[PDB]
C-alpha cells in the first residue's frame, strides 16, 4: 500500500532522478539488471512504494520519464542504471524547448500531455493504494517549467484528493545560466501556488557550498549536487518505506507544516555530512545531527534562515537511536533561539523517526523547514522579472505563441501577494 | 626454542582480487592470508612456505612471469605508507621493500619484462608509479584523475604500455624514453558511463576487455582505444563482471559477482540480419559456483582442455576443469576456509578427532587428520559467540549476538531450543554443568545467568548474577559444583551454584580474557591485558605472578598453552614455568587454543580468519 | 483514429536507440546520396520465392 | 465470568498492547505459541478447542506499517489474523480524517469484531481502551467508536488508558487541536478515563532505574505493570478483592468528573533493590510522592477528592491501615470537606512478575495509586490555552473543514472545556 | 476461502485496478489472451480476456480446485463491455442440502433446461458497457425449490472485457451504491 | 479489511493451524551425506562436495547493524547527584 509514482521533467529532473533511482535501488538492493540480491526482508515488505512487478523475478521503477529533445533520454538509458526503465515509459518530441516557457507550456507541451496523461494513467492504476505524485522540475528551463506545470495542472484536476510533490530546482540569485531564467520563474510560479501542496525549493549554489566547505571536494560536478538531491529524496518516505517508532507517511507531514494554504515552499537539508578526514573523528549521537540540521549552512536553498523564523520545521532519524533525546533536543532549541520561531504556534517542530538507517552508515537525519526567510527568493526573482518586463526585453518570443502581457502582471503580483503573506507571520 | 612442526594451516584470503595465482609451470598455489603469503603445493595439501613481511594485511598480490620473484602490497594505517614488498623465489625471501601509497596499495603487475613493476595508489593517495626491480626505486609518478583508477595491465608484449581502468575512465600510458614521465591516452567511449572493475589483455595486445559492474563485458580495441562490442548477448551478468580471465584459445571466462562463471568466445561476427554490424558475445559454457568469484588462474592441462583454479569470496577454492572439444565446464571444491574473525572454538569431551568452530556467520565443524569440513550450520545476519558442546557428548550450544541462546545436534537438524533474551545484548560466554541439567550464559552487559534444562522442557529461573562487566570466559569444576565468571574488569568471581550466593572471591589489576582451573587441584591461571599467567588459590590466593587473551592445559596440569594479542604461542610447563616449544607465524590476534584431549595436539585460531594445528611436546 | 506520420519517427528512435533492437537491415542499393537518382531494381515486392532446398536433402520414401 | 476486552487504537495503543500481551503470557505461563506445557488467563485468553489460547484483544489501525509488524513478529503465533485490522489509508494527524472520513467505514468491521468477541465472555466485566490522543487514529477514530459503542451497551463500562499532549516535549504541531476534539466527545461516552502523558514517566525512568537511553520500549513495559497489578484481582486472590464496578462507583461522585492520575511504586533497578527492605510505608509514602505521578501535574496545587491502592505481593492489611493513617495525618496533602474517606484499597496475594529484558527488578511488594484530584484540571487548561492561540488565527483549519467539518465543531468543543474547568472550581 | 472473513455490504473479488488482480484467479488459454488496456468510453483499465473456442478460454476464481470461494452474499454483479461475440460464464452455488448446483449464462444460447447439476439460461446483453446483477437466491428457488447457502466457485470465459466482479448482499440502487462500485461513464 | 489482506489473512491462518515444526527452510542431502562419512571412515576416499552438509535457518532480518554503546564513558555523564548510570 501507500504506492507512489515518480515523474521526471527537463534535462536536470531526468538527471537527478537517474540517481534517485540509483541510490534507491541499491537501499533495497536490485541489480541493475532489475533483479533483487539483497539479504533481509525489510528489503520487500514495502518494495512496491517504488517498483512493479516484472515477469522472471525483475523490478522496474514506478518512474515516467517527460522531455522533449530526446538526446538526453539516450544519456539515461546508457548509464549504468538505465536497463531497469521500460522503454515506453519514454515521452519525448524532436523538436527544442528553447528556454521558451510558453511553447513548453503552450504549444509543444500541449502536443505531449496527451500521451503522458495515457502513461500516468496507466500506471496510476497499478497501484493499490496510491499516496501521491512527485517530480522533478528546473524553474530555469523551459521543458521543466512550461511542461510541469502544464502537466500538473492537469493532475489536480483528475485526482485533487491526492498530493502532488516538487523538488523543483529554483534559479540561482547569483548565477544565470541563462538569461530568460526569471522569466520562467515568476511565471512557473503563477502556477504551482494553486496547483500543489508541498513544494521543496533548492537551489545549486548552496548545493557547491555545501560541498565545499562541508565536503571539502574540490571539483563538485552535477554529479555529487545530484548525489545530494538523492539522499534527501530518498529520506522523505523511510517512513513508507520502513518500519518506524513513530512512522510519517506525506500528508501528515502536509498538516504539520503547511498552517495556510498558501505557504508550501519549503526549505530542506541533510546530515551528516562530514569529509573523509573528520569521518574518522567525528561521533554518530542525536546531538550532532541536529545542530548540523538546525544550522543555516545546510540549507540547500539560497536563503538565509537568521532573516526569518520558522513557522513550522520538521527532522526526519533514521537509525537505531533513542527517542528521548530526539524529544528533548527539538525543545532546547524551541528554547534557546525563541526569535526564530513564532509565537502563536506553541511547538513547531515534529520529530518523525525510522528503525532503518542508510545503506553503510549507522545514524541519519533530514531537516525541512517552512521559514519565512524564503520570501528573499522571490523578492529577488520579483526583481529581475521586473527589471526586463520594464524595458519589454526578450518578451517577444513569448508573444510568438499567443501569450499577453496579463498573463505576466497577473504573474508578477501573484508572487507580491505571497511574499506579502510571508511578512505578515514575521513580525520581525 | 621453537620446536613445533606446522602440521596444517587452513585459512583463504577471499575478497583480495585477484589474490589467487598459480605457480607458472610450477607445484604451488600461492595466495595471501590475514598478513601472509602461502604457497602451498599443488598436490600435497600438507607441503606449506608462509612469507611473512608485512604488518598489516596484503592487500594486492602480483607475480611476474618465468616463476621470477613476485610482488606484494600491503594496508595500512590511515597516515602512515603502505609497503610494497618484493619477495624472490627459489630463496623464498625478501629483495626490496618500496614506501608510497599512503593510505594503502590498490593495484600491482610485473611487466612482460620483469625489470619492470606497476603500482597504483589507494582510494585517497591514487597515483600511477613504476619501479625498477633491480633498484627498488620509483622511476616515474603521475595522478591518474579524480575519478580513482582501480586495476592496471602491462601489456603482454611491448613491455612499454600498460592498461588501466577505474570508476569512469579507461588509459593507455606509455613510458616515455626521454625523461621520468609517461603518457596517457583516454579511451574514448559513445556515450557509455562503465565502472569498470577488471581488466584483461589477449596476447597479442589486440583487444582488451573490461568488465563492468552493469555486467557487461567490453572488449575495445588497442592499437586506438576505442570501443567495438558490447558484452554477453542473451542477457547480462547478475552481479557486475568481477573476475575475468582469457583461455589462450582466444575466449574469455568470466565470473559475475554471484557466482555466474562462464566462456564467451570472441571473435569479431557479422549480425546476421545486419551485415554490416556486428553481433554480441555468445556464451559457450556457463556454470554456477558458490559466492561471488574473485580471482582466476590458469593450469594447462591440455589432455581435454584446462584446469582454473578460481577463489571465491565466501573463501572457497574451485577447480575448473574446462574442454572446448565438446565445450565442457566441470567444477570441483578443492579447499574450504572460513571467512573471517573465527569467534570460538569447541571441543566434544573425551574426542581428539573432530572440532567444531563458531564464526561471524555461520557454526563449521572440521576434523583433526584433514580439513574436509563436515557441515556449515548457517544463521544469515547475526553473528555466533562462544560455541560449547554440552557435556559428556550431547548437542551444541551457541549464543549469538542477539542476544539468545540456541541449540543445535550432531546433524543439527532443527533448533534443539531458543532461550530468548537471554541476556541485554550479545550473550558472550556459555558454559555448561558436568551433568548438562543447567547452563551458565555471561552476556556483555555485565551479567550472568543460568538456566535449568530438562530433557524436553526448559526451565528459565531468574538467577541474575550481577558482573561489573563483560564476561569473557566461564569455567565450571567438571568435578563438583563451582564456577567461574571472568571480566573485562577482570574480577574472576567464585560462584558456589549451590547456594547462588557469590563466593567472595575477587581479583582486580587489570581486565582479563581467560580463566582455567588446574585439573584436580585448588589452583588458578587467569590471562588479561598485561601480561600475567598468575596461579591463584582457590583459597582466596596468589600462588605465582609470571597482551594475552587464550588459555588451556593438558590432561594434567603439565603445559599450560597460551596465546593473545602478540603473534605467538607460548607452551609451558606448569609446574616448572619455562616457555619450552614457543611456535610463531599466527599472523592476528590469536582468540583460542585447544588441546585436542586423547592426543598432543594444539589448534590455534585467531581474528585472521585462519586456523593452524602443531603438535605437543613438553619436557 | 489517431495519426500515422508523428508515431512513426519516436518509434523508430525509441526501438533502435532505446532498445538494442535492429532496424533491421533495410537494403539501401542502388541509392547512394541525396542528389543521384537511384537505379531502379527490375525485382517486385512480396514475391513469392522458389523452394531452395536440395535434390538429395529430400528423403525417399 | 471475569473477563475483558482490550482494544488498541492508533500506534502507540498497539505499541504499548504489544507489551500488556508480552507481560501477561509469561505473567500465566502461556508460551509464544499460544499454548502453555483456571480462571487464571480466561481474563485474558479463551482456550480454544485443543491447546492455544488466543488473547480475548484488538488491534486496531489504519497505518499498516506497524500492525504488519505484530504480523511477522515473534507475537504472531498467539493472536488470530482476524483480530488485527489495517487499513490502505492513515489519518495524518486529522481528527476529521480519523473520524469523519476514513473511521466510519470500518467501525462495521471491528464492531462486528467485538460482537464475535463480546458472545464469547460469560460475564463481561468491561472494555479496556488504549487511546493515543494527539494522533488522527487514537483520537478521530476512537471517539467516532466509543459512540457506537455507548448506543449498543450503555450501561457497560468503558475504560481508558489515554496518553495525554505532554506540556513540553511534543512531537506533533496540531495535535492540541484535535485533543480538545477528542475530549468533547469521549466524555460524555466513557465512565472513567486514566491519564497520563510521556515525559512524566521519562523522567521516572531518568531518576529511578537510572536509564539515560530510555526509547519508547521502556515506557510500555512500564504501562504494562500499572495495569497488572490493577487487574490482577479480577484473575488471583486476595484480600480485598477489587472489580471494575467497585472500582468505579466510588470513585467519580459526579458524572463530569471521571479524569484522574496515576502512579506506581517500588520503581527501582536491581542493584538499588539490594540496599533496601521496601517496607510498606516506603511504598506508599513513595507512591504518593507528586514527583512519582505519570502526569506532569502539581496534586499539591489541589485536594484529593477520591484515591484507590492496589497493593501486591507480601502485605497484611493492618498496615495498609496503619500507613493510610500517617498519610491522613501530613499536612501537604489535602482532602476536599465533602468526602471524610476516600481511601478504597485492596490486596493480592501475587506478587509482580518481571519481564527478561526489562529494566524493573524483582520485587515482592508493589502498589498502583490511582486518584481523582481536582488539581488536574491545571493541564486541561494548558490545552485550553494553546486551542485559542491558534484558533485565533484559525491555522491548519483548511484541514478540517476540508475533511468533513466545520468551525462549529470547534466552537462547540470550546465551550465544553470552559464548563468542565469551573466544575473543577465548584468543588472547592 | 474466504471463510471467517468479513461480507457485510460488499466483497470485491475481482477489480482491473491494482498492482496484481489475478490474485486469487487460475488463468487457462488455449487460443486466446489476456491482458490490461485502457478503454475508451470508461477511460480507465479493464481487464480483457478474448479468444477462439469460448469453452477453453477462460479464468476460474479459486486459484485450484478442492478450494472452495466461500462467500454468502445474495447478490452477485459483474460490469462488462459487450463485444458482439460469443461470451458465457458460470457460477457454482451449495445448497442448503450438501448439493453443487451450478447455473451459467450464455450469449450464443436461446433456451433454458434445467438439469439436476446444471441450469443454462440466455443471456440478453445490452450494447457496450453494461453492469449485470444475478439474485443467485432467487434463482436456485426458481430452479431446485431449495435455498441459498454459498457460493463456491466462478469462471468466466472468453471474449469479454471485465472491469468490476462483486457480491452485493442486496440489490443496491445507482445512489446507493459507492463511486468505486458503479459505472460512470465519462463524455 | 480488502481482498489482498483477507487472502494474506487466510494464508497466515493456514501458517498457524500447521505446526511449523521449528523447520530449517532448507534440507540438503541427508543420507547422501551420512553414507559419505561413513565412505570416508573406511574406504577414505570422497569427495569433498559429498562430504559437506549444509543446513540454514532463518536467522533474522535487519543485517547486522552496529551495536549503539548505549551508553557514554563514565567520566562525562553522572545520574542527577553524582553517580555511575547502568
Ligand atoms: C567508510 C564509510 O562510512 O564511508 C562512507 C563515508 O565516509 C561518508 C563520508 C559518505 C560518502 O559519501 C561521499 O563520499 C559523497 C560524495 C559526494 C556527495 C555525497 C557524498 C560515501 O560515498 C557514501 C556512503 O553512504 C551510503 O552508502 C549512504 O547510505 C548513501 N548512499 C548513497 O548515496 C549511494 C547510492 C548509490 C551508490 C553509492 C552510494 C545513502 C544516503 C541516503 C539514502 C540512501 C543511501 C558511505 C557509507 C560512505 C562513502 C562510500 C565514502 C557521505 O555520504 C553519505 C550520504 O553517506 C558523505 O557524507 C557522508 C558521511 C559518510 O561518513
Ligand atoms: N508511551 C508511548 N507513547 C507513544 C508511542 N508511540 C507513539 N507515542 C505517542 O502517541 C502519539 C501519536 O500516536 P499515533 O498512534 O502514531 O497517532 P494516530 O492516532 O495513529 O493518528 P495518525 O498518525 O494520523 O494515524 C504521539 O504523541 C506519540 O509520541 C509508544 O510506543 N509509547
Ligand atoms: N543538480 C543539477 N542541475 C542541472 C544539471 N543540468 C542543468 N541543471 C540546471 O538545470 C537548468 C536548465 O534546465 P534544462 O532542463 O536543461 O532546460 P529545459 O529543457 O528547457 O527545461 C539550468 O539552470 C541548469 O543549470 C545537472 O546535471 N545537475
Ligand atoms: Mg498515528
Amino acid at each position: 500500500m501507500r504506492e507512489i509514482v515518480h515523474i521526471q521533467g527537463g534535462q536536470c529532473g531526468n538527471q537527478i532522478g537517474a540517481k534517485f533511482w540509483e541510490v534507491v535501488s541499491d537501499e533495497h538492493g536490485i541489480d541493475p539488471t532489475g533483479t533483487y540480491h539483497g539479504d533481509s526482508d525489510l528489503q520487500l515488505e514495502r518494495i512496491n512504494v517504488y517498483f512493479n512487478e516484472a515477469t522472471g523475478g525483475r523490478y522496474v521503477p514506478r518512474a515516467i520519464l517527460m522531455d522533449l529533445e530526446p538526446g538526453t533520454m539516450d544519456s539515461v538509458r546508457s548509464g549504468p542504471y538505465g536497463q531497469i526503465f521500460r522503454p515506453d515509459n519514454f515521452v519525448f518530441g524532436q523538436t527544442g524547448a528553447g528556454n521558451n516557457w510558453a511553447k513548453g507550456h503552450y504549444t509543444e507541451g500541449a502536443e505531449l500531455i496527451d500521451s503522458v496523461l495515457d502513461v500516468v494513467r496507466k500506471e496510476a492504476e497499478s497501484c493499490d493504494c496510491l499516496q501521491g505524485f512527485q517530480v522533478c522540475h528546473s524553474l530555469g528551463g523551459g521543458t521543466g517549467s512550461g511542461m510541469g506545470t502544464l502537466l500538473i495542472s492537469k493532475i489536480r484536476e483528475e485526482y485533487p484528493d491526492r498530493m502532488m510533490l516538487t523538488f523543483s530546482v529554483v534559479p540561482s540569485p547569483k548565477v544565470s545560466d541563462t538569461v530568460v531564467e526569471p522569466y520562467n520563474a515568476t511565471l512557473s510560479v503563477h502556477q504551482l501556488v494553486e496547483n500543489a501542496d508541498e513544494c521543496m525549493v533548492l537551489d545549486n549554489e548552496a548545493l557547491y557550498d555545501i560541498c565545499f566547505r562541508t565536503l571539502k571536494l574540490t571539483t563538485p560536478t552535477f554529479g555529487d549536487l545530484n548525489h545530494l538531491i538523492s539522499a534527501v529524496m530518498s529520506g522523505i518516505t523511510c517512513c513508507l518505506r520502513f518500519p518506524g517508532q513513530l512512522n510519517a507517511d506525506l500528508r501528515k507531514l502536509a498538516v504539520n507544516l503547511i498552517p495556510f494554504p498558501r505557504l508550501h515552499f519549503f526549505m530542506v537539508g541533510f546530515t551528516p555530512l562530514t569529509s573523509r578526514g573528520s569521518q574518522q573523528y567525528r561521533a554518530l549521537t542525536v546531538p550532532e545531527l541536529t545542530q548540523q540540521m538546525w544550522d543555516a549552512k545546510n540549507m540547500m536553498c539560497a536563503a538565509d534562515p537568521r532573516h526569518g523564523r520558522y513557522l513550522t520545521a520538521s527532522a526526519l532519524f533514521r537509525g537505531r537511536m533513542s527517542t528521548k533525546e530526539v524529544d528533548e533536543q527539538m525543545l532546547n532549541v524551541q528554547n534557546k533561539n525563541s526569535s526564530y520561531f513564532v509565537e502563536w504556534i506553541p511547538n513547531n517542530v515534529k520529530s518523525s523517526v525510522c528503525d532503518i538507517p542508510p545503506k553503510g552508515l549507522k545514524m541519519s537525519a533530514t531537516f525541512i523547514g517552512n521559514s519565512t526567510a524564503i520570501q528573499e527568493m522571490f523578492k529577488r526573482v520579483s526583481e529581475q522579472f521586473t527589471a526586463m518586463f520594464r524595458r519589454k526585453a526578450f518578451l517577444h518570443w513569448y508573444t510568438g505563441e499567443g501569450m499577453d502581457e496579463m498573463e505576466f502582471t497577473e504573474a508578477e503580483s501573484n508572487m507580491n501577494d505571497l511574499v506579502s503573506e510571508y511578512q505578515q507571520y514575521q513580525d520581525a | 626454542a621453537e620446536p613445533l612442526v606446522l602440521n596444517s594451516v587452513i585459512g583463504f584470503g577471499g575478497a583480495i582480487e585477484n589474490g589467487l595465482i598459480a605457480h607458472p609451470d610450477g607445484r604451488t598455489i600461492i595466495y595471501p592470508l590475514g598478513s601472509t603469503i602461502v604457497l602451498r603445493d599443488r598436490a600435497d595439501p600438507r607441503s606449506q612456505e608462509f612469507l611473512q613481511g608485512h604488518s598489516d594485511k596484503v592487500s594486492c598480490l602480483a607475480l611476474s612471469r618465468s616463476g621470477r620473484y613476485l610482488a606484494s602490497g600491503q594496508i595500512t594505517y590511515m597516515g602512515f605508507t603502505a609497503d610494497i614488498i618484493i619477495w624472490d623465489l627459489e630463496s623464498k625471501q625478501l629483495i626490496h621493500r618500496m614506501a608510497l601509497h599512503k593510505v594503502k596499495v590498490q593495484a600491482l603487475d610485473f611487466s612482460c619484462d620483469e625489470r619492470f613493476l606497476a603500482s597504483l595508489g589507494g582510494q585517497d593517495d591514487n597515483a600511477l608509479v613504476l619501479w625498477d626491480v633491480a633498484s627498488g626505486n620509483a622511476i616515474c609518478g603521475s595522478p591518474c584523475n579524480t575519478n580513482f583508477t582501480n586495476c592496471v595491465k602491462f601489456f603482454n608484449n611491448s613491455p612499454d604500455k600498460l592498461i588501466t581502468a577505474g570508476n569512469f575512465n579507461m588509459n593507455v600510458w606509455t613510458y616515455d624514453a626521454g625523461n621520468n614521465k609517461l603518457r596517457p591516452t583516454d579511451a574514448t567511449l559513445g556515450t557509455l558511463k562503465r565502472v569498470f572493475k577488471s581488466v584483461v589483455v589477449d596476447a597479442n595486445d589486440e583487444y582488451a576487455y573490461c568488465g563492468t559492474t552493469t555486467g557487461d563485458v567490453l572488449q575495445i580495441a588497442l592499437e586506438r582505444v576505442l570501443f567495438k562490442n558490447t558484452g554477453p548477448a542473451k542477457g547480462n551478468v547478475q552481479m557486475g563482471v568481477t573476475a575475468t580471465c582469457e583461455v589462450p584459445t582466444g575466449d574469455i571466462l568470466v565470473g559475475g559477482g554471484d557466482g555466474s562463471l562462464q566462456v564467451l568466445r570472441t571473435v569479431p561476427e557479422p549480425s546476421s540480419t545486419n551485415p554490416k554490424l556486428l553481433r554480441k558475445m555468445p556464451a559457450l559454457a556457463g556454470t554456477k559456483v558458490e559466492g561471488a568469484i574473485t580471482s582466476i588462474a590458469l593450469a594447462d592441462m591440455n589432455a581435454r582442455g584446462f584446469t582454473f583454479f578460481v577463489g571465491t569470496a565466501m573463501c572457497n577454492i574451485y577447480k575448473v576443469t574446462y574442454e572446448p572439444a565438446t565445450s565442457r565446464l566441470k567444477e570441483e571444491l578443492v579447499q574450504t576456509a572460513h571467512n573471517d574473525k573465527i569467534n570460538g572454538m569447541a571441543f566434544p569431551n573425551e574426542y581428539s578427532e573432530v572440532f567444531a568452530t563458531c564464526g561471524t556467520g555461520f557454526i563449521r565443524l572440521w576434523h583433526l587428520t584433514t580439513c574436509r569440513e563436515l557441515l556449515r550450520i548457517a544463521v544469515p545476519n547475526l553473528e555466533c559467540f562462544c560455541i560449547a558442546f554440552t557435556t559428556d557428548g550431547s548437542a551444541i550450544l551457541s549464543g549469538w549476538s542477539d542476544g539468545k541462546i540456541r541449540a543445535f545436534g550432531p546433524q543439527s537438524g532443527k533448533i534443539i531450543f531458543t532461550i530468548n533474551d537471554a541476556h541485554q545484548k550479545a550473550v558472550t560466554a556459555i558454559a555448561s554443568t558436568a551433568d548438562s541439567s543447567r547452563i551458565l550464559s555471561g552476556g556483555e552487559e555485565g551479567m550472568v545467568r543460568v538456566w535449568r534444562i530438562g530433557r524436553t522442557s526448559q526451565t528459565l529461573e531468574a538467577s541474575m548474577k550481577d558482573h561489573k562487566g563483560p564476561v569473557n570466559c566461564i569455567r565450571i569444576k567438571g568435578s563438583g559444583d563451582e564456577c567461574v565468571s571472568a571480566s573485562s574488569d577482570g574480577s574472576c568471581i567464585l560462584w558456589d551454584l549451590h547456594t547462588f550466593k557469590r563466593r567472595t572471591s575477587l581479583f582486580a589489576n587489570t581486565f582479563f580474557k581467560s580463566v582455567v582451573y588446574h585439573p584436580d587441584e585448588s589452583q588458578l591461571v587467569t590471562a588479561g591485558t598485561d601480561r600475567k599467567v598468575t596461579y591463584w588459590d582457590a583459597y582466596d590466593g596468589n600462588a605465582i605472578r609470571i597482551e594475552v587473551n587464550a588459555l588451556a592445559v593438558d590432561r594434567d596440569g603439565e603445559a599450560l598453552v597460551s596465546g593473545g594479542g602478540d603473534k605467538l604461542v607460548k607452551l609451558w610447563g606448569y609446574d616448572e614455568g619455562h616457555c619450552y616449544f614457543v611456535g610463531v607465524a599466527h599472523s592476528g590476534a590469536i582468540t583460542a587454543v585447544g588441546v585436542t584431549p586423547d592426543k598432543q595436539r594444539i589448534v590455534s585460531v585467531g581474528t585472521e580468519g585462519g586456523i593452524f594445528i602443531w603438535d605437543y611436546q613438553r619436557p | 483514429n489517431g495519426d500515422v506520420a508523428g508515431s512513426l519517427f519516436t518509434s523508430t528512435y525509441r526501438n533502435v536507440k532505446l532498445a538494442g533492437k535492429a532496424p533491421p537491415a533495410a537494403n539501401l542499393s542502388g541509392t547512394g546520396s541525396c542528389f543521384d537518382t537511384t537505379s531502379l531494381s527490375p525485382a517486385r515486392a512480396g514475391a513469392h520465392k522458389a523452394l531452395d532446398v536440395q535434390k538429395d536433402e529430400l528423403p525417399v520414401w | 465470568m471475569r473477563e475483558v476486552i482490550s482494544i488498541h487504537i492508533g500506534q502507540a495503543g498497539i505499541q504499548v498492547g504489544n507489551a500488556c500481551w508480552e507481560l501477561y503470557c509469561l505473567e500465566h505461563g502461556i508460551q509464544p505459541d499460544g499454548q502453555m506445557p483456571d480462571d487464571a488467563f480466561n481474563t485474558f485468553f479463551s482456550e480454544t478447542g485443543a491447546g492455544k489460547h488466543v488473547p480475548r484483544c484488538i488491534f486496531l489501525d489504519l497505518e499498516p506499517t506497524v500492525v504488519d509488524e505484530v504480523r511477522t513478529g515473534t507475537y504472531r503465533q498467539l493472536f488470530h489474523p482476524e483480530q488485527l485490522i489495517s487499513g490502505k489509508e492513515d489519518a495524518a494527524n486529522n481528527f476529521a480524517r480519523g473520524h469523519y472520513t476514513i473511521g466510519k467505514e470500518i467501525v462495521d468491521l471491528a464492531l462486528d469484531r467485538i460482537r464475535k468477541l463480546a458472545d464469547n465472555c460469560t460475564g463481561l466485566q468491561g472494555f479496556l481502551v488504549f487511546n493515543a490522543v494527539g494522533g488522527g487514529t487514537g483520537s478521530g477514530l476512537g471517539s467516532l467508536l466509543l459512540e457506537r459503542l455507548s448506543v449498543d451497551y450503555g450501561k457497560k463500562s468503558k475504560l481508558g488508558f489515554t496518553v495525554y499532549p505532554s506540556p513540553q516535549v511534543s512531537t506533533a504541531v496540531v495535535e492540541p487541536y484535535n485533543s480538545v476534539l477528542s475530549t468533547h466527545s469521549l466524555l460524555e461516552h466513557t465512565d472513567v478515563a486514566v491519564m497520563l502523558d510521556n515525559e512524566a514517566i521519562y523522567d521516572i525512568c531518568r531518576r529511578s532505574l537510572d536509564i539515560e537511553r530510555p526509547t519508547y520500549t521502556n515506557l510500555n513495559r512500564l504501562i504494562a505493570q500499572v495495569i497488572s497489578s490493577l487487574t490482577a484481582s479480577l484473575r488471583f486472590d486476595g484480600a480485598l478483592n477489587v472489580d471494575i464496578t467497585e472500582f468505579q462507583t466510588n470513585l467519580v461522585p459526579y458524572p463530569r468528573i471521571h479524569f484522574m492520575l496515576s502512579s506506581y511504586a517500588p520503581i527501582i533497578s536491581a542493584e538499588k533493590a539490594y540496599h533496601e527492605q521496601l517496607s510498606v510505608a516506603e511504598i506508599t509514602n513513595a507512591a504518593f510522592e507528586p514527583a512519582s505521578m505519570m502526569v506532569k501535574c502539581d496534586p499539591r496545587h489541589g485536594k484529593y477528592m477520591a484515591c484507590c491502592l492496589m497493593y501486591r505481593g507480601d502485605v497484611v492489611p493492618k498496615d495498609v491501615n496503619a500507613s493510610v493513617a500517617t498519610i491522613k495525618t501530613k499536612r501537604t496533602i489535602q482532602f476536599v470537606d465533602w468526602c471524610p474517606t476516600g481511601f478504597k484499597c485492596g490486596i493480592n496475594y501475587q506478587p509482580p512478575t518481571v519481564v527478561p529484558g526489562g529494566d524493573l527488578a524483582k520485587v515482592q511488594r508493589a502498589v498502583c495509586m490511582i486518584s481523582n484530584s481536582t488539581a488536574i484540571g491545571e493541564i486541561f487548561s494548558r490545552l485550553d490555552h494553546k486551542f485559542d492561540l491558534m484558533y485565533a488565527k484559525r491555522a491548519f483549519v483548511h484541514w478540517y473543514v476540508g475533511e468533513g467539518m466545520e468551525e462549529g465543531e470547534f466552537s462547540e468543543a470550546r465551550e465544553d472545556l470552559a464548563a468542565l474547568e469551573k466544575d473543577f472550581e465548584e468543588v472547592g | 476461502m474466504f471463510k471467517n472473513a468479513f461480507q457485510s455490504g460488499f466483497l470485491s473479488v475481482l477489480y482491473s485496478i491494482g498492482s496484481k488482480p489475478l490474485e486469487i484467479w487460475d488463468k487457462q488459454v488455449s487460443n486466446g489472451h489476456i491482458k490490461r488496456i485502457t478503454d475508451a468510453d470508461i477511460q480507465s483499465s479493464v481487464l480483457e480476456i478474448m479468444g477462439q473456442n469460448v469453452s477453453t478460454t477462460y479464468i476460474t476464481c479459486p486459484a485450484d480446485p478442492n478450494k472452495t470461494l466461500g462467500i454468502k452474499l445474495p447478490f452477485l454483479v459483474l460490469i462488462i463491455k459487450n463485444l458482439n461475440k460469443y461470451f458465457s460464464f458460470e457460477v457454482q452455488v451449495l445448497d442448503d442440502k450438501n448439493v453443487r448446483r451450478r447455473f451459467r449464462a450464455s450469449n450464443y444460447q436461446s433456451t433454458t433446461r434445467v438439469k439436476p447439476f446444471i441450469c443454462t439460461m440466455p443471456m440478453r446483453l445490452d450494447s457496450g458497457w453494461n453492469q449485470i446483477q444475478f439474485n443467485l437466491s432467487d434463482f436456485t428457488r426458481r430452479a431446485y425449490g431449495t435455498n441459498y447457502i454459498e457460493t463456491l466457485r466462478v469462471q468466466v470465459h472468453a471474449n469479454c472485457r471485465i472491469r468490476r466482479i462483486y457480491f452485493s448482499d442486496r440489490l443496491y440502487s445507482e445512489e446507493e451504491l459507492p463511486a468505486e462500485f458503479k459505472l460512470f461513464l465519462p463524455i | 479489511m480488502d481482498l489482498k489482506q483477507q487472502v494474506k489473512n487466510y494464508t497466515m491462518t493456514i501458517r498457524n493451524t500447521r505446526p511449523p515444526t521449528m523447520i530449517k527452510e532448507q534440507d540438503k542431502s541427508e543420507f547422501s551425506h551420512f553414507r559419505a562419512l561413513q565412505v570416508l571412515a573406511n574406504g577414505d576416499e570422497v569427495p569433498y562436495e559429498a562430504t559437506l552438509r549444509n543446513v540454514i535457518h532463518d536467522g533474522a532480518r535487519q543485517p547486522k547493524l552496529p551495536p549503539r554503546q548505549t551508553q557514554k564513558h563514565p567520566g562525562y555523564i553522572r545520574n542527577e547527584s553524582g553517580g555511575f548510570f547502568t
